[PDB]
């Protein structure tokens, strides 16, 4: 027997309700979401980090003169310094005065931190929605189960196939291009691989971190060594994933709206609470029991003897009842005024029973079915105290749920007088012309 | 990669008025404080809290 309805895509609040099948006993569903994970399609596209300078020992060329000759090595420089006089402990390296010669090299490869502290650059693209629900029905326990948010691919939780609709809002919080470094993940618009600026994000890239293939564009220029000196001086741009780590801002872990979470295992946003999510869940008939073998109930009169229309399940209430074949009965609020925290009750021959709900409204009017049948809750509520509180809302808002009685007098008395004299208007102009059409017959 | 021991600052006090959210923060140490609320329009707050 299926059952499809709207759920709110909701963490941790349940979604409650009858599946009533003609002639049997109504089955008690309850449907809760573990978590939601919105899992987009990514694709590696580089690897930045930290830069290190290779200087390898100058060529010091005495009495003559040598060429640079290009290499393959990432941002490689070389140049040649004519004129030196270089001294080593020994005293002067060179004989010739002007004649020598010193060749200098640099080139840019990975640091050795780059094997544990890197910044992986990736493109989003429209992925999976994922999501662990928790489903009881009737007498059975809970069972779970992972379940693909497509509307079109069933999950079988303890013999109930359950299909999960496509979130009603397509959205999330990655953008088309994002950064993850450590546990954080960014909405960076880095470069594309190869177009690295020295001194930004992408100075250093990378297609993996054990690629033997490396880009790297700093303003890395070989200095004249000081007179007399062997060294290799130079000049560079500083990292510009140093300079990002400084400038990285918020990340999206701490901005994401809709409170979401940010997983990295893989790449997701977990628990975000937007939309709803349309539901369908087929209960095998082992679970439905003939209305003859259950308890029905009838003269049900309920009374609410306290409310607070606090998050918490403020509102208690009390039904009167008379039964036949007295046993277990399910209770359920159709409505969205309250939320019922009982599934079910223990019915005697006759008595009463209570339940707690939650709601928001002022005066909360709300059907609860018992056993097929159904009666109509009334009363008034009273303001919580408590300004802030460490729990979600159970109950949901509506525009008329916080109009007063006398909100609703003062609007009938406002609607009802401005149209009743208008309305006098009226009748005075329509009276007239009649009046006035006699004079004339 | 290993585990370092970071400091922890002092928990804050909480005022509770309507629909406000009153922190006493005493930091010992430069701490960063950040805020979101979990709408739709999440609100971001960033700031480092140097002194009281
Ligand atoms: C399902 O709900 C029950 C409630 O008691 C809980 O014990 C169980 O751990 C939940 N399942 C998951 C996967 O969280």
């Amino acid at each position: 027997y299926e059952h499809t309805a709207v759920m709110p895509n909701k963490v941790g609040i349940p979604y409650k309700a009858l599946v009533e099948r003609p002639g049997y006993a109504p089955v008690h569903l309850q449907i809760q979401l573990v978590n939601t994970r919105i899992i987009p399609s990514t694709n590696l596209e580089y690897i930045t980090c930290k830069y290190k300078t290779k200087v390898p020992s100058p060529v010091v060329k005495c009495c003559g003169a040598t060429q640079c000759t290009s290499k393959p090595h990432p941002d490689y420089q070389c140049q040649v310094f004519s004129g030196v006089y270089p001294f080593m402990y020994g005293g002067a390296y060179c004989f010739c005065d002007t004649e020598n010669t010193q060749m200098s090299e640099a080139y840019v490869e990975r640091s050795e931190e780059c094997s544990i502290d890197h910044a992986k650059a990736y493109k989003v693209h429209t992925g999976t929605v994922q999501a662990m629900v928790n489903i009881t029905y009737g007498s059975v326990s809970w069972r779970s189960a992972d379940v693909y948010v497509n509307g079109e691919t069933p999950a079988k939780i303890g013999d109930a196939k359950l299909i999960i609709g496509p979130l009603s809002s397509a959205w999330s919080p990655f953008d088309n291009k994002v950064v993850v470094y450590g546990h954080e993940v960014y909405n960076y618009d880095f470069p594309e691989y190869g177009t690295g600026k020295a001194g930004s994000f992408g100075d250093l890239q990378s297609r993996t971190s054990t690629s033997n293939d490396l880009y790297a564009n700093t303003n890395l220029k070989l200095q004249r060594p000081q007179a007399g000196i062997v060294h290799t001086p130079f000049t560079q741009v500083p990292s510009g994933f140093e300079r990002w780590k400084k400038d990285k801002g918020a990340p999206l872990n701490d901005v994401a709206p809709f409170g979401c979470s940010i997983a990295l295992e893989p790449l997701r946003a977990e628990n975000c609470a937007v939309g709803s999510i349309p539901i369908s869940i087929d209960i095998p008939d082992a679970a439905f029991t003939r209305i003859s073998e259950t308890p029905t109930v009838s003269d049900l009169e309920c009374k609410i003897t306290e409310c607070t229309y606090a998050f918490d399940f403020g509102g208690i209430a009390t039904v009167a009842y008379k039964s036949s074949k007295a046993g277990n009965c399910p209770i359920h609020s159709p409505s969205g005024v309250a939320v019922i925290k009982e599934n079910d009750v223990t019915l005697a021959e006759s008595g009463s029973f209570t339940f707690h709900f939650s709601t928001a409204n002022i005066h909360p009017a709300f059907k609860l079915q018992v056993c097929t049948s159904a009666v109509t809750c009334k009363g008034d509520c009273k303001p919580p105290k408590d300004h802030i509180v460490d729990y979600a809302a159970q109950h949901t808002e509506s525009f008329t749920s916080a109009i007063s009685a006398t909100a609703w007098s003062w609007i009938k008395v406002l609607v009802g007088g401005t149209s009743a004299f208008i309305v006098l208007g009226l009748i005075a102009t329509a009276v007239v012309a009649l009046v006035l059409f006699f004079h004339r017959h | 990669k290993a585990k370092c021991i970071a400091t922890l600052a002092p928990e804050p006090l909480v005022e509770h008025k309507h629909r406000t959210l009153i922190l006493h923060l005493h930091p010992d140490h430069p701490t960063l404080l950040t805020t979101r609320s979990l709408g739709s329009d999440a609100n971001p707050t960033r700031q480092w809290i140097e002194r009281p």
